[PDB]
């Protein structure tokens, strides 16, 4: 597997985030916070050219 | 050099050495080729849920069932490969017929697409029929 | 919609999205028609997929 679980319909995302919640409502998001990429960034730089 | 690929992709004087003398005397205390073999039972990885998922062409893989039937027939599934690698005619630890109402749980299958609609027809067939409704030939 | 036939359907189903090539009354009739107004516009996604 690569990527598969990602196509299960609506593959228009944004970011990954992961949360549960507890019995009185309350929950709790755990956002991981990307850094930079490498090939993303070498396909905005070979479209710029 | 040269490596091969697993897919296909694109392309369709005197040295008496009293130091060492390796001979015997040590036997494994909880066994080598026992506590190895516990652990590539453990090394493979999950197998694949490649089911409602697109293909090539974009059709969603997979057989046309239920998605509750699915899931509560690959619980049995599973139960029957437990049953199997404990070597029993009843797995012991089972994951179907359990005490918990999960009446509500789901598995993706190829009933559903990503749109949110039926695999009656596959989306190659629809996609073609609604371009192949409007055509126009020469005339006579 | 299922069946083995499915070619008069999309015609019959959407009169709008048929062109408008001349000054026939059909046509005039598609031609004063508006646009946004074909096929889906709305859904109620509850589950991924």
């Amino acid at each position: 597997m690569l990527l598969e679980p990602l196509l299960s319909g609506d593959p228009r995302m944004t970011q990954l985030a992961i949360q549960y919640q507890q019995y009185n409502g309350r929950t709790f998001n755990v956002i991981p916070e990307m850094p930079g990429s490498v090939i993303a960034d070498c396909v905005q730089l070979t479209a710029e050219v | 050099k040269r490596i091969p690929r697993k897919t296909k992709g694109k392309s369709s004087p005197a040295t008496a050495e009293p130091g060492t003398s390796n001979c015997e005397h040590y036997k494994a205390r909880p066994g080598i080729a026992s506590v190895q073999k516990a652990t590539e039972s453990a090394e493979l990885p999950m197998k694949n849920n490649d089911e409602g998922t697109p293909d090539k062409r974009g059709n969603t893989k997979g057989a046309l069932v239920n998605e509750h039937v699915e899931a509560r027939d690959e619980a049995d599934d599973a139960t029957k490969k437990q049953a199997k690698d404990t070597e029993k005619a009843k797995a012991q630890v089972t994951y179907s017929d359990t005490g918990i109402n999960n009446a509500n749980e789901l598995s993706r299958s190829g009933n559903v697409d990503n749109e949110g609609g039926s695999n009656q027809k596959p989306m190659s067939t629809r996609i073609a029929e609604a371009t192949s409704a409007i055509v126009s030939k020469h005339p006579a | 919609l299922p069946g083995p036939d499915a070619e008069k359907w999309y015609s019959i189903m959407y009169p709008t999205r048929m062109g408008t090539p001349n000054v026939s009354k059909i046509c005039n009739f598609v031609a004063s028609c508006v646009r946004n107004r074909v096929g889906r516009f709305d859904r109620a996604q509850m589950m991924n997929g």
